[PDB]
């Protein structure tokens, strides 16, 4: 149940499509800026992980496959300790950059913060401590079993 | 000649004829609000869950991040699920799919903590690779 | 219409106005709100009128800086128009002008505000208390450097809550003439390409200035000066087109310009000497005397070699000795401009600045209610019914020769009200709609479709460059009777090329070469009668100057004292308004001359001002 | 001499079965002025006339010629032309609008909606109308700056994605900064009624914070706090001041 706008909003619209007029180009026009890549980004990851939660929780329970056997299959693989590592830190990144730039979001949802300035630090700060904490919780505890294999 | 046609005034948008009859919409606002107040109350959730594992986390997760997505997924449901792009049903389709989507991300979750390692014990075994 | 199809529609209003500028939007708010179905008919959306543009403000005596009178405004106003000014007119103007301002701030128009909580006022050219003996005025209500764009984008709001039913970008073609009468307007719809004629009891004519009939202006694009050529079509004799007024701080490469508002607040004119030169032109009102004045000073200094800059050909207006804390408050927008186009830090550096086209106190001749007239030497004032017109495009007469600065924006809120309430009280519910003569706009559409598919050997923008470099040469700032006559003739020339006119693009829909087209003969139209118009003048007032004639030339001489002398013939002086009448296919042109009108409404509200020499 | 390149969006309604073009045309950078605005008017006077596209004031305060430069919303007039002639600058109209000629796009949701939110003064006692001034405060009224100064130009609306996708719905930031500017102002009864009528979770909730609008617009303004404004108070974390009581010898 729309409002006054929305209507006359709709009808405008098939106006405009009988009229058969184009729509001016956007995504492929529009020059890549810090503001809504951003935002591309905090949706794509926000979504990804949903999409690897449905994908995941649905995708085991409808298959004979369990975890265990999942995770014992890639281990067989060989497959070199940086690859794997970075496919770690793929894993953590999304939930890091998310969470950080969530509560941006929540500040520019109150007004605060919303210069260009502090619109272009916050984005710089968020990637920054996003990257910083998922390279954290990869290589620190990579670090700390290079000290049981090579250590006294 | 001017042998011609008696035309109408152009479409146009009167803010006073608009205010007879309408009366407002349930308010959005204190949805919005919780909305992002859950958000903000996940914010201590996620280190927790890193430090502090097993089963009454995998539960906490599971029914604070369904209902954080669903909501999620409800507003993009509703931007990219546009009537004037896909037609009337079929947009409302995606709207109750929308439903369907945060109702199989539970069972699946559920499912994954209650007859599998459940999502911390599944993190750290790919942690463990 | 030989040579292709024109689908046309008829529409039937109580009155079609032709503009969204001030004058004809405050217009329209008055006739809705008094239950009339009204149109609005305008080329452009009305926020982008060149209302918008204007930014030093507009004039009430309301004390909010200094204790004022409504009289030693309307004193000012008749010394500004060097008593060329229907003194009525200015009566009307000057009374109502702290209502009709206070309407505005009712409205919800942000002005800035006094530590009392008033409408804060600054001061501006020409202006002064106590008749002339007191100090500098300061009556020229704010919105800090803006004021124009914020009483449109108010006045435009406003129109909206009253059910105007708006036709925008549709481009007036003619007046709908029925043997003297107006009967409506015929446009063409830019959107769609159809042809429209508008049935109504009322036209008021709002379409603002001619300012692109120069090569350098501070006009918008569509200054073309549309209505004056409109009623040129009409068979309307237009009224003191001679006087353009010369704005003294235009930007230097570009023409943007520079309020007078930045010396109201403390900026001066300096030259290469360093001089603040005005102190010689003005001992008293200095930098803040009459435009004109002002405009001239720059132009000597200039033609003297103490121009600055490379070519030694412009002037500096300094502000970068004020504070920064009111360059801000007062002077946003300029501070801004002349960063962007001068590439100028005003608290840091000069902005350079050069005298500048900018108003016409030409137009239609009206009377004091607005009602478009004309006149013959043995009948007089004779109105044109269901006409109407204000604001730039009109001449009521409020400026005589010179306009006060901050006026106009009065001028249009004040006469379009007039309109309105001048409307609502000589129409009567009785009178039903007008219907059109046969073949009525069928000549219009005849020329739209020859000027569309035209064939000619020069194309649009060349004639136009050069008629604007012709005037700019002949008919500027100074002037003499042997440049002006070679101007006249050159312009007539021109006047014949419109025959041999090319363009290209076919289309009916938005089709801005051919709208570009009609600009250009409705130009051809107010720049040849402006520039015959001042080649007769051969005095020297307010905003025209012959350097060949350079006295003013009144019935007495007011320079001795006035018992002694005999009054001079009407046809020996000058102190008249001349009246252009021109005919649109031949280009031929006439004139005639109309008396001063100066007596006040009410001599019981104040005595009529007698003219004296005007020294600022 | 410097010759630089533009290639510019085209479209014809009259040529049957039409398609939007890019047009390339190149232009001496030292015949002709230092804005993109310059350029298109040399263009259309000296080489193709049928180049269709608005303008009026010159000195940016209009909002006519709005379009898309370089791949960003702004307007043509104030826009200094890349004078590195080895690029080449890229003129669209304004994103995702239905276009009617070229660079003109058709503004009239943009208006209709801007007339949604009532932009005038609303009082609860009848006032006079022409009798005196209504009180405000410096403070008050400078909560005005910054807001009054929109010229309507729609860089940002559509620069904004969520209006891309409904504009029907979403009245997006040049529209909704503008309600807040009668919202906020202290003589303004109507505060609690126009909230009303941005309840729905489509009209003014629609805006999911990217911030294009506040970076893109030409006149340095800022929506996107103007919109986070509008929440609160729709969230009643805020509400609105009363007016400062007018004094009396006022
Ligand atoms: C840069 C600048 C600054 C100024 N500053 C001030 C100031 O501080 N104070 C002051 O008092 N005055 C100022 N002025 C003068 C004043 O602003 C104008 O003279 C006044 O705004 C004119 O108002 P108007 O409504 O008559 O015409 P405009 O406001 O010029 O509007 C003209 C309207 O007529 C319409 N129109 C034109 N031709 C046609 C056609 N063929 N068909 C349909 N519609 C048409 C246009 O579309 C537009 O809607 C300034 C002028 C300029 C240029
Ligand atoms: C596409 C990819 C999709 C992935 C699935 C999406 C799932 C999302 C829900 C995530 C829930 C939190 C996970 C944390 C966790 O299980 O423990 C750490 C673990 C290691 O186990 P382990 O190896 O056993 O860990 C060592 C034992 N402690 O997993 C991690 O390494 C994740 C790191 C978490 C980063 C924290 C974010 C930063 C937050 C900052 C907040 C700031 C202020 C408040
Ligand atoms: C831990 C703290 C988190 C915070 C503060 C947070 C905050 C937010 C906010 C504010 C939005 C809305 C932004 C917008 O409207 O554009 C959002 C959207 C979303 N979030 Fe989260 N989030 C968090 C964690 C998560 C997690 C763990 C997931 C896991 C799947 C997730 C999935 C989503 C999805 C799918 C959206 C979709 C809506 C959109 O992108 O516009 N979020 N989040
Ligand atoms: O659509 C969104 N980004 C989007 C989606 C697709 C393309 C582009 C895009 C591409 C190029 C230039 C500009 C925008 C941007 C988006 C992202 C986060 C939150 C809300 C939204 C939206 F409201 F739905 F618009
Ligand atoms: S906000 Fe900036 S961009 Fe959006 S309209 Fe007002 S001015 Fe144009
Ligand atoms: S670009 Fe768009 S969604 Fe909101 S903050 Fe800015 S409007
Ligand atoms: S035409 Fe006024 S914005 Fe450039």
């Amino acid at each position: 149940e729309k409002t006054p706008i929305q209507v006359w909003g709709w009808d405008y619209l098939m106006r405009q499509r009988a009229l058969k007029r184009p729509i001016a180009p956007h995504l492929t026009i529009y020059k890549p800026q810090m503001t809504w890549m951003v935002s591309g980004l905090h949706r794509v990851t926000g979504c990804a992980m949903a999409g690897t939660l449905l994908i995941g929780g649905v995708g085991f329970s409808v298959l004979p496959l369990d975890f265990t056997t999942f995770v014992e299959f890639i281990r067989g693989l060989g497959i070199p300790w940086v690859i794997l590592d970075t496919f770690k830190f793929i894993i953590a990144f999304p939930i890091a950059f998310h969470t950080l730039n969530g509560i941006r979001f929540i500040g520019f949802d109150m007004a605060k913060g919303t210069d260009i300035p502090s619109i272009y630090r916050g984005a710089y700060l968020v990637l920054g401590l996003a990257a910083l904490i998922s390279l954290a919780v990869v290589v620190y505890p990579r670090w700390e079993r290079h000290k049981k294999a090579t250590l006294p | 000649t001017s042998a011609a046609v008696t035309g109408a005034a152009p479409p146009q948008f009167d803010p006073i004829a608009a205010e007879k009859g309408f009366k407002p919409l349930h308010s959005h606002g204190t949805l919005f609000k919780i909305e992002r107040y859950f958000a903000a109350a996940m914010v201590p959730l996620i280190p927790a869950a890193y430090f502090i594992h097993g089963r009454e986390m995998d539960l906490c997760l599971a029914l604070a991040l369904t209902l954080h997505v669903h909501w999620g997924v409800w507003g993009v449901v509703n931007d990219y699920g546009r009537p004037f792009v896909l037609g009337d049903t079929l947009a409302a389709a995606v709207r109750v799919g929308a439903y369907i989507f945060t109702a199989c991300l539970l069972a699946g979750l559920l499912y994954f903590n209650e007859h599998d390692v459940g999502l911390t014990r599944a993190f750290e075994m790919v942690w463990e690779l | 219409s030989n040579i292709a199809q024109y689908k046309v529609i008829d529409h039937a209003y109580d009155v079609v106005i032709i503009g969204a500028g001030g004058a004809g939007l405050r217009a329209a708010m008055g006739l809705g709100e008094a239950g009339f179905k009204t149109a609005v008919v305008t080329k452009m959306f009305p926020t982008r009128s060149h209302t918008t543009a204007a930014q030093g403000g507009i004039n009430a005596a309301l004390g909010s800086m200094n204790p004022d009178d409504w009289k030693w405004h309307f004193y000012d106003t008749v010394k500004g128009s060097d008593w060329l000014g229907d003194q009525n007119a200015m009566h009307y103007l000057t009374r109502n002008a702290v209502e009709a301002v206070t309407e505005l701030e009712n409205f919800g128009m942000p002005f800035s505000r006094t530590p009392e909580g008033k409408i804060y006022q600054r001061s501006f050219g020409g202006q002064s208390n106590n008749y002339g003996k007191g100090g500098v005025a300061k009556r020229t209500c704010c919105v800090a450097d803006r004021t124009g764009h914020s009483m449109l984008h108010t006045l435009y709001g406003n129109s909206l809550r009253c059910h105007c039913t708006f036709f925008i970008e549709y481009f007036a073609l003619d007046l709908l003439m029925d043997k003297g009468r107006c009967v409506g307007v015929i446009a063409l719809c830019l959107e769609d390409g159809t042809i429209h004629r508008f049935r109504s009891k009322r036209t008021i004519v709002a379409t603002g200035g001619y300012g692109r009939a120069y090569f350098s202006c501070t006009t918008a694009h569509m200054n073309t000066g549309d209505g004056t050529a409109l009623a040129t079509r009409a068979g309307i004799a237009l009224e003191d087109l001679e006087f353009i007024q010369f704005h003294p701080t235009g930007i230097y490469g570009v023409g943007c310009l520079i309020t007078e508002g930045s010396r109201g607040e403390g900026g001066f004119l300096v030259n290469s000497e360093g001089e603040r030169f005005m102190e010689r032109y003005a001992p008293k009102a200095k930098d803040l005397a009459s435009r004109d004045v002002v405009s001239r000073a720059e132009t000597i200094e200039i033609m003297e070699g103490r121009g600055v800059g490379p070519e030694k050909d412009h002037i500096y207006l300094q502000l970068h000795h004020l504070p920064a804390e009111q360059l801000h408050q007062r002077l946003p927008g300029i501070s801004e401009t002349a960063k962007i186009f001068a590439g100028v830090d005003v608290t840091k550096e000069p902005i350079p600045v050069i005298p500048t086209v900018h108003y016409n106190m030409g137009g239609i001749p009206t009377n004091y209610k607005a009602q478009v007239i004309k006149y013959t030497k043995e009948g007089g004032d004779k109105i044109v019914p269901g006409l109407y017109a204000c604001g730039e495009c009109a001449c009521h007469s409020v400026h005589g020769a010179n306009r006060l600065g901050a006026n106009s924006l009065l001028d249009a809120v004040v006469f379009g009200r007039a309109c309105s309430i001048n409307i609502k009280e000589e129409l009567k519910p009785d009178e039903k709609i007008p219907e059109l003569p046969e073949g009525a706009g069928e000549e219009s559409i005849a020329n739209l479709d020859a000027v569309r598919y035209a064939n000619g050997d020069v194309p649009t923008a060349e004639l136009r460059l050069t008629m604007q470099k012709t005037m700019q040469k002949h008919a500027g700032v100074f002037r003499r009777g042997d440049i002006l006559a070679e101007g006249v003739k050159k312009m007539m020339d021109l006047f014949k090329e419109l025959k041999r006119l090319k363009t290209t693009d076919r289309s009916l829909i938005w089709n801005s070469d051919l709208t570009e087209s009609l600009e250009l003969q409705n130009l051809m139209l107010n720049a040849t009668q402006t520039i015959v118009a001042a080649e007769n003048r051969k005095e020297s007032r307010g905003a025209h100057a012959r350097d060949d004639f350079p006295k003013r030339e009144d019935e007495y001489d007011y320079s001795k004292p006035i018992e002694g002398q005999t009054k001079r013939p009407f046809e020996k002086h000058w102190r008249k308004h001349t009246l252009t009448k021109q005919d649109p296919r031949t280009g031929h042109i006439t004139l005639d001359y109309r008396p001063v009108i100066d007596k006040t409404l009410d001599p019981a509200e104040v005595d009529w001002i007698p003219p004296i020499i005007r020294s600022y | 001499k410097r010759i630089k390149t533009f290639e510019i969006y085209r479209f014809n309604p009259e040529e049957p079965g039409a398609k939007p073009k890019l047009q390339k045309f190149d232009v001496d950078l030292d015949k002709c002025g230092t804005m993109v605005l310059d350029a298109l008017i040399k263009i259309k006077n000296e080489v193709d006339p049928t180049l269709t596209f608005r303008r009026s004031c010159r000195e940016g305060i209009c909002g006519s010629c709005a379009m898309n430069i370089a791949g960003e919303n702004t307007l043509a007039c104030i826009c200094n032309i890349d004078q590195n002639t080895s690029k080449t600058t890229k003129i669209y109209p304004l994103p995702h609008m239905f276009v009617i000629k070229d660079l003109v796009p058709d503004m009239n949701l943009f208006y209709a909606q801007y007339a949604s939110i009532q932009p005038w003064l609303q009082k609860k006692t009848k006032i006079n109308l022409g009798e005196k001034q209504q009180y405000q405060s410096i403070k008050e009224q400078e909560k005005l700056d910054g807001l009054y100064e929109c010229i309507l130009c729609a860089c940002c609306s559509a620069s904004c994605p969520s209006y891309w996708w409904n504009a029907d719905k979403y009245l997006g930031p040049a529209v909704l900064m503008q309600a807040y500017r009668w919202i906020i102002d202290s003589r303004d009864d109507s505060a609690a009624e126009r909230l009303a009528r941005m309840q729905d979770g489509f009209s003014a909730f629609k805006c999911h914070t990217i911030m294009n609008c506040t970076k893109t617009c030409p006149k340095h303004l800022n929506p996107a706090r103007a919109i986070g404004e509008i929440k609160m108070l729709l969230t009643k974390m805020k509400t609105k001041p009363a007016p400062l009581p007018t004094p009396a010898n006022f």
